[PDB]
């Protein structure tokens, strides 16, 4: 039983900003690394960002590297993504997912196990 | 100069004689006990530096920001206009706080390095 | 990008295979080539991970493999219930982290 | 927690209290002998750890692969389902083997580093 | 071989047994004093080596050039055709000079590193 | 009162070399990082090189990186620049200036405070 | 380079501003954007440093600011004496160290 | 008297693999670094790979960097090169040569002293 | 590659020089520019190493030098026996390790 639920999103004019978030339940939040995966209208899937479980290591796809911030709060069981300087090419559904890298003590995955339904961002 | 010769100089100037001071820290029961204790004291400081992530260095900086509540005195005001003996009193009530922060913001680093090395 | 865009199809009850061609080092050197099943309007689900593993809840109908720099997903007793888009993805080696392929749609009839 | 507070916990949780344990290892003839011995013991562990290529670190890792004969017990389901006291017995007959390997696959690294730095 | 087994061999060959020698340096009043002194001696060598910028390494190189006046008897001549016991006499009068240079061309390095880390 | 005075320069044919120097007074020489800035007849200002106060760290703009050497002498209160393999594109006035990086103990500047009048280099 | 080439002008006694447009990370991330006054044939002098500071000897006629990835210099009680070329510059972030802009000329009349 | 003798080679179709080897005598094998040099029919000499004397450090030319392995066995006095994913541009005579880098204790060379006669590889 | 494209020739008993022009940092910074003698069907042999050294077995007939970013090989009392292809090579500074020049054929007559 995994419950990844996205919120936020909506229409932002080019050059603007927004913040997406995902609340999670069922699974211990603090035990998993998380990512955001983008579904552009006609592209299907693109990896955007990855954060480890302690919230200290972040990785980005080069295309958002100077613009986006990924963050976790283990007391709130919340994942979030702060987007800045939005462009038309960023219109997509943004999915909350668990998986990717791990702790070095736990058979790292390098795949995504669970997905939310996705927030829609229109620029 | 020589050992403690820079004691009356400013912190900036005195930071250049650290080698001199370090080399003068190392070399019938009462006298033997004094020698054993000098060794235990020395080793405690070395252990502490190792814990903080600063081993074979006389000068090393870290990721702990300076809190202005810890006696903020500008920057040049300290380095070019204060001796280490005075600085030692300016922040004497904060050394335990600082040391705790120095240890914590090391353990965080060791774990992050261990995880990065696990990526293929 | 991993490549697997042509449409795929077959008769119910017959097997079908969906390929995934990589480049060199991505699927050639890393045995981290998962597959996802995407319904038109739903979040995707994991079907295959590593190269040959499947999570609980995924039946034996789905299996796959890898050779050289090309991976594949095989569906055996093909059902109309398998009409979904399929995507392969793989670990890139810490510089780009993940690469998704250009996926494909499976038609059964 | 405190010193040895994590002794009954899993290896995973216990790995986060290494600082606590390390700080409690280091500080009439028989009493003086005990103090001298504690220092010699401490230094031998530091020397060994330094030889292996792991100096000012509480956690470090190397290029010696784990052999399956050395109590192969999964990873994730054991690391977080076992205490260090239990682990210590699981591999007590292999520590000399492991230590020997840790030194060999260090001396090799020092030679390789020395040669690489010699390339103009 | 074993401890000092390489003493009669060439400098090059003997450089491969440094671990063996290192492990044998470190483990009623007269005997207790001897133990305390052995520890102080050990620590002085470790401190000195650390000052030079060489911490946990058994082999480390630096930025001090070799002066031709310091018995610069070619290169293969000493590494392949000389033992360490002979080398120790060939340059016995220059070790204090060399050590002073090693300390100096470290303090300069630490200052350069401190400044580079201050660039944004 | 700052006294930065450039000398050297002159006309040198392409592929040749010259040395510029700047003598300084008023301000403690040893307390400041120094740099050379190029003023081409049509460019106005181009940064060329920076040296710290101790004379141990030097930085260069890519265009002279394999050709120029910057150095200081704290006893002589002298800054100098050795140019090699001169090209026509190096024709400019070269200014002596104080500023740029600092010591990490002293409120680093990242701007130039004082300027000399400039030596003229024609290739 | 930073961009600010159009000529700038205005009536004596009136304010006038000079822009300085950067790219992104150069002046967006570093608050080190100084300004210099270049008389035609004299060495330039510092007018503004960091973002809003002026050195002693510079009057309050000169002030400035920064927003986004664009900086600006403001001249208030504009004098005939201000006819000089103006340049903005910025810290580059340790790869190129300093960036100068394509500066411009101020006319007062 | 140096005896560097190559074997292996032959005609392999593109995408295939082969292994070359060189046996050697006269000189203490373990005292020298060794390389492979390519003689294409029209290029004469191209450096391909270098291995140090202990067999622990290897270097490659970019063109074979992701494809070839250079290896050494000091008990056998054997140098070898494992080629993979062969392309038409790899047709050449491959020479066993002694030289290149050294031990840091022994007069670094950076030149080749001895050559074998070369195995012929045709793709 | 290093540059030395012309064929080379001279009369018996007369000197001849084979140039080898590099780029900049390769042979300007390093003093490791060796030369090899290649017979048409035999493995090459070392003639010159570093800049001016020769191995035992090579006579004084072969010598050379370097200036700027250009190296050269000179053959003095030139013989019919010297009719071989010649190549220069140089150390690249750990990134490519070695650079070979195209060779040249020597004719003596
Ligand atoms: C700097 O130290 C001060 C205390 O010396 C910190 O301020 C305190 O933060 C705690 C957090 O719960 C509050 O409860 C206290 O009331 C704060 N004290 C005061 C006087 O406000 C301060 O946060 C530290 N600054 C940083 C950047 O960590
Ligand atoms: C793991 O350890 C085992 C022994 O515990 C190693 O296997 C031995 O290797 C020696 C080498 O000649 C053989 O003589 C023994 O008979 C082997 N024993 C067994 C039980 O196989 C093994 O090679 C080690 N594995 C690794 C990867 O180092
Ligand atoms: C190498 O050592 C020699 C001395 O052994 C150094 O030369 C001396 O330098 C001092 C400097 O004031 C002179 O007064 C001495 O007369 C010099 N001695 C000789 C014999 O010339 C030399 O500088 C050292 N070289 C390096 C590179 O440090
Ligand atoms: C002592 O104070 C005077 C004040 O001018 C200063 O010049 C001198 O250098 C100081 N002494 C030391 C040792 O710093
Ligand atoms: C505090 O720092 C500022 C920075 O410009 C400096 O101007 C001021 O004089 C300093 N205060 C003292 C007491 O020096
Ligand atoms: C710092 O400046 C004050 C100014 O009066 C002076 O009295 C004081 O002695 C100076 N401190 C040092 C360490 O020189
Ligand atoms: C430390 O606490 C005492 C308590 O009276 C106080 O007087 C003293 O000034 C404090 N020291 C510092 C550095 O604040
Ligand atoms: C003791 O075991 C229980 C079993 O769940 C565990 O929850 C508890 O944290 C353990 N205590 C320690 C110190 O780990
Ligand atoms: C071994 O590790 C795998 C990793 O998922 C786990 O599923 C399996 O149960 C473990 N086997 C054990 C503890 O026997
Ligand atoms: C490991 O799991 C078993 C399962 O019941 C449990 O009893 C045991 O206490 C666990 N071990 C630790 C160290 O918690
Ligand atoms: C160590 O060897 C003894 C020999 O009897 C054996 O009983 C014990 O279980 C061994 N320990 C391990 C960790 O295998
Ligand atoms: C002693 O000298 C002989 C002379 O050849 C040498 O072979 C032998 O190895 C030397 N002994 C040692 C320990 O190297
Ligand atoms: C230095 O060592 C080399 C090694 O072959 C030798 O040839 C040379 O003659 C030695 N130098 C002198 C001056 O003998
Ligand atoms: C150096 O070479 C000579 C040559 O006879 C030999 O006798 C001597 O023992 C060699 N030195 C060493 C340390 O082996
Ligand atoms: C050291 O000085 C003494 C003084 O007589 C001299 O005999 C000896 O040879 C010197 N040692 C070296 C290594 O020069």
């Amino acid at each position: 039983e995994v419950q990844l639920v996205e919120t936020g999103g909506g229409l932002v004019q080019p050059g603007g900003s927004l913040k997406l978030s995902c609340r999670a339940s069922g699974y211990t939040f603090s035990s998993f690394a998380m990512s955001w995966v983008r579904q552009a209208p006609g592209k299907g899937l693109e990896w955007v960002s990855l954060i480890n479980d302690r919230g200290g290591l972040t990785f980005y796809v080069d295309s958002v590297k100077g613009r986006f911030t990924i963050s976790r709060d283990n007391s709130k069981n919340t994942l979030s993504l702060q987007m800045h300087s939005l462009r038309d090419g960023d219109t997509a559904v943004y999915y909350c997912a668990t998986g990717g890298m791990s702790s070095a003590l736990q058979s790292s995955k390098y795949y995504f196990d669970f997905w939310g339904q996705g927030a829609l961002v229109t620029v | 100069l020589g050992f403690l010769g820079a004691a009356g100089s400013t912190m900036g100037a005195a930071s250049m004689t650290l080698t001199v001071q370090a080399r003068n820290l190392l070399s019938g029961i009462k006298q033997l006990q004094a020698r054993v204790l000098a060794v235990e004291h020395y080793l405690r400081d070395q252990q502490l530096l190792g814990i903080w992530g600063c081993s074979g260095k006389l000068i090393c900086c870290t990721n702990v920001p300076w809190n202005s509540s810890w006696s903020n005195r500008n920057l040049s005001e300290i380095w070019d206009n204060m001796t280490w003996l005075q600085w030692d009193k300016e922040i004497s009530n904060y050394t335990q706080i600082i040391y705790g922060l120095l240890e914590e913001s090391q353990n965080q680093q060791e774990k992050n390095e261990q995880d990065l090395l696990a990526l293929d | 990008a991993l490549t697997q865009p042509p449409s795929v199809s077959g008769s119910p009850g017959q097997s079908v295979t969906i390929s995934c061609t990589g480049t060199s080092s991505d699927i050639g050197s890393y045995n981290y080539v998962s597959w996802y099943q995407q319904h038109p309007g739903k979040a995707p689900k994991l079907m295959i991970y590593d190269v040959t593993q499947r999570p609980s809840g995924v039946s034996d109908r789905f299996s796959g493999s890898k050779s050289g720099n090309t991976a594949s997903l095989t569906i055996s007793g093909l059902q109309a219930d398998d009409e979904a888009d399929y995507y392969c993805s793989a670990y890139a080696g810490r510089q780009t982290f993940y690469i998704f392929g250009g996926g494909t749609r499976l038609t059964v009839l």
